[PDB]
This record gives structure tokens, C-alpha cells and sequence, in this order.
């Protein structure tokens, strides 16, 4: 009961009264008390510290919100998503990409490989 | 000057090195033990029959521990003391019994009832053969609290958590008889 | 899956294969003791692998389908181990 109240604060519950095995391995049983190896000291995640948003700079000196997602793409953690009328235009996809933000070209406004390929080519021609 | 003895049940065995000084005792226990435990069946699934070498040695430690006296130095004291020292050096590799009971449960096809008795047997044996727990164990968790990594808090429950709490007192007393027997006894007197 | 699930639940409740109606949640059948509830969920975890979210809130009838898809007449870990006990522990005295 206490475990579920404070999943994601960085607290491990050990049920000191019973020996069993947790498949999830969310909380411990008696073993964790007695065990001598590193399988006695296990910690539970502290989401506020694991996934704390940070800042960070280029050689250029240009600040970024650092997160799991921005660290992968090298751009701010903001995406304009695929909208059928709105991000069908390769002139919009290009402007948003140029700016420095992630954007989906929208399949939903294209009816054939030929038609989309012409669109994707019009994007590639305009971006850096 | 030693001599081999082989505790076995169906397909699995532990080979046991008895000083020949006290062999005519041990071989008499071996045959008496080898008739109580049942007919080997595939998987070793039935609750009584042990499933690993580690359980078979434990089943023995229990059967021997059931013939010793805690005061009177009998014949079986040195027999038991050289089943323990085998069991502790093969299958515990300087861990706790609980850490072993866990391993068997997620590796092998043991059950809970099967692994509860192994903990009863070993902890009974440790006390029937005057080897009381006195070493400050190297528990990873408590090495970690000394160092100042881990903070611990104790919490105690109340009524509502189970239909029959009293099965918890029965299962606790069945298994740690030899550790709690004195506290139970004290409460029974103090309430009465 | 609809038979296997019924049997796994029936066996854990010490109850007959028709005294459990399939149109009923797992948290309904063992409403009292919460231990048995999770212990059933632990068994379905081993048996069929991946579960829905809050499986003890969806009727066995409804939950049997969700398994029927990604499972293929496989007895797997838990059920095999329950039969291994049933035979050896009961008295098919010699015949395994
Ligand atoms: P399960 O999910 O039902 O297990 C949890 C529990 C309901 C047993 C537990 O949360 C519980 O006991 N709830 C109420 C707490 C309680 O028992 N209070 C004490 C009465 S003085």
C-alpha cells in the first residue's frame, strides 16, 4: 500500500515478513535484508531526478532545454505534428525545419508515391 | 582419515565426507532417512520429495536435528556439524539461507512450501548443533546504511490486512520455532 | 484460453469448474483476500505472458479473448507445473 502511494519518489519497500519473488521487482521481499551481493541494495527511480529538465550550450553559445528527446535530435523538445491540411505544404515543412524545430510531412494530403515524392523533393530543395 | 556416503533420491545426490571415526552412526541414519521420503516421480513435483541437491541435504539436516537433544551431548552432534559445514560451503557460498531459497524459486521448479521447510530445517539445525548466529552478517543493505547511502524506516501494520492473521503466526512459529519459541512463551505467560 | 483461464482460476480458489461463472471479474471472486487476487494475476502473468491494464477489473469471459489472440494452445510454465504436481502428488501410483 505504501509502495503505490510513493512509486517514483526514490523509495524501495521491503516486505520484511514474507519470502516470495516479485516479477515486476517494484518492491522487495525478506531476501533483500539478508543478501550479501549487490542484489540487496537496489534503489527505485526518482522520476523528478531521472528526468529533471536541464539547460546546456553550444560552442556557438545557444541554450537548449536538455531532455531525453532533445538529446536525441539536437533540436529543442518542440514538434509541430502531422496535420492534414496544415503540414501537407512543403513550404511550411521547410520554414519550420529552417527555423530549428521538428515537423511531420502529412501523408493524409497525398494520394500516391509519385505525388508525395514530388512533395518530399520540394522540401529537400528548400531546407539547409 | 575420511570415507564417502551418498544421500540420494531418484536422479540426484549429495556425496558426503564422514570421518570413519563416526560412520556406523551416519549409515544407520542414511537408510532410516532413505525410507521415509517417498518414491521418486518425474519433475520431483510432489510437495514432500526434494527437487535439487540443496533441498535433499536440508531434508536430511531436519531429520537428524529431530533426534538431537539441545543440552545432552548425544552421538548425532558431530554427524550434524559435518552436514552443516558441507551445506554452508557447497550451496550458501557465504550468503544467507534466504538468498539461496530465492535462487531455487526463480531458477528451479521448487514451490513456496518446498522452500519454507528448507529455511526451517537449516535454522533448526544451526541451533540444535550449538552454532548460534553471532557474526554481524555482511548484508549489502546494512553495509550501505553504515556508509550513509541508504536511510531505512521501519513500519508496522494493523487489523484489516487479512481474513486470518493467525495463519501468519502459525507459519512464522512452524519455520522459526527455534528463534521465537522464547518470545511466544513470554507473551503467553504475560497475557495469561 | 477460455478453458485454461477458467481452470487456473478454479484451481487457485479450491472450487469447481462451474461454481466460477466466466461473466465476473477476478476482484469479484476473491473480493475479500487481496493476496489470492494478486497470486492469480502472478499466475496469468507466467501462463500467458503479457496482460491488459487492471486485469482484475475486466470479466474472465472478456479477458479470455484478449489472451486468445496472442496465445496458441501452449500449456507454458504455470499449468505444466500444476499437472506435474497433480499426477505425482495424487496416486497414479506408478503411471506418470
Ligand atoms: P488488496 O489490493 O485489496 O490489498 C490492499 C489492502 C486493501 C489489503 C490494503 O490496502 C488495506 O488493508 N486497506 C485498508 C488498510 C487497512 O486495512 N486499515 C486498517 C484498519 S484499522
Amino acid at each position: 500500500l505504501t509502495h503505490r502511494n510513493k512509486d517514483g519518489t526514490g523509495v524501495r519497500v521491503i516486505v520484511a515478513g514474507t519470502l516470495d519473488i516479485n516479477p515486476d521487482d517494484d518492491y522487495g521481499f525478506k531476501q533483500e535484508i539478508f543478501d550479501v551481493t549487490s542484489n540487496g541494495l537496489k534503489k527505485n527511480p526518482n522520476w523528478l531526478e531521472e528526468y529533471h529538465p536541464k539547460l546546456i550550450k553550444n560552442k556557438s553559445g545557444k541554450i537548449f532545454v536538455e531532455t531525453k528527446f532533445s538529446k536525441l535530435i539536437g533540436r529543442p523538445p518542440l514538434l509541430v505534428p502531422g496535420m492534414t491540411p496544415c503540414t501537407v505544404s512543403p513550404d511550411f515543412v521547410a520554414a519550420t525545419t529552417n527555423a530549428g524545430y521538428t515537423i511531420e510531412l502529412a501523408g493524409g494530403g497525398y494520394f500516391s508515391a509519385a505525388g508525395m515524392t514530388a512533395a518530399i523533393d520540394s522540401v529537400v530543395s528548400q531546407i539547409e | 582419515s575420511t570415507r564417502p556416503l551418498t544421500l540420494s533420491h531418484g536422479s540426484l545426490e549429495h556425496v558426503l565426507l564422514v570421518p570413519t571415526a563416526s560412520f556406523f552412526i551416519a549409515s544407520q541414519l542414511q537408510e532410516q532417512f532413505n525410507k521415509i521420503l517417498p518414491e521418486p516421480t518425474e519433475g520431483f513435483a510432489a510437495d514432500d520429495e526434494p527437487t535439487t541437491p540443496a533441498e535433499l541435504v536440508g531434508k536430511f539436516l531436519g531429520y537428524v536435528s529431530s533426534l538431537v537433544e539441545p543440552s545432552k551431548v548425544g552421538q548425532f552432534d558431530q554427524v550434524l556439524n559435518l552436514c552443516l559445514t558441507e551445506f554452508e560451503n557447497c550451496y550458501l557460498e557465504g550468503n544467507d539461507i534466504h538468498a539461496l531459497a530465492a535462487k531455487l524459486l526463480q531458477e528451479n521448479d521448487t514451490t513456496l512450501v518446498k522452500t519454507k521447510e528448507l529455511i526451517k530445517n537449516y535454522i533448526t539445525a544451526r541451533i540444535m548443533a550449538k552454532r548460534p548466529f553471532d557474526k554481524k552478517s555482511n548484508s549489502a543493505l546494512f553495509r550501505a546504511v553504515g556508509e550513509g547511502n541508504a536511510q531505512l524506516v521501519a513500519i508496522f501494520g494493523g487489523q484489516g490486512n487479512t481474513d486470518d492473521y493467525f495463519e501468519e503466526l502459525r507459519d512464522l512459529y512452524q519455520t522459526y520455532h527455534v528463534l521465537v519459541g522464547d518470545l511466544i512463551k513470554f507473551s503467553a505467560e504475560t497475557l495469561s | 484460453a477460455s478453458l485454461l483461464l477458467h481452470v487456473l482460476v478454479a484451481h487457485k480458489l479450491k472450487k469447481s469448474l462451474d461454481s466460477i461463472p466466466m461473466s465476473k471479474t477476478i476482484k469479484d471472486l476473491v473480493g475479500g483476500k487481496s493476496t489470492v487476487q494478486n497470486e492469480i494475476l502472478g499466475d496469468l502473468g507466467k501462463e500467458f505472458g503479457t496482460t491488459p491494464e487492471k486485469p482484475e477489473e475486466t470479466p474472465l469471459e472478456e479477458l479470455a479473448e484478449t489472451f486468445q489472440d496472442t496465445f496458441s494452445g501452449a500449456l507454458g510454465k504455470q499449468s505444466s507445473s500444476l499437472l506435474s504436481r497433480l499426477i505425482s502428488s495424487k496416486m497414479p501410483g506408478g503411471f506418470t
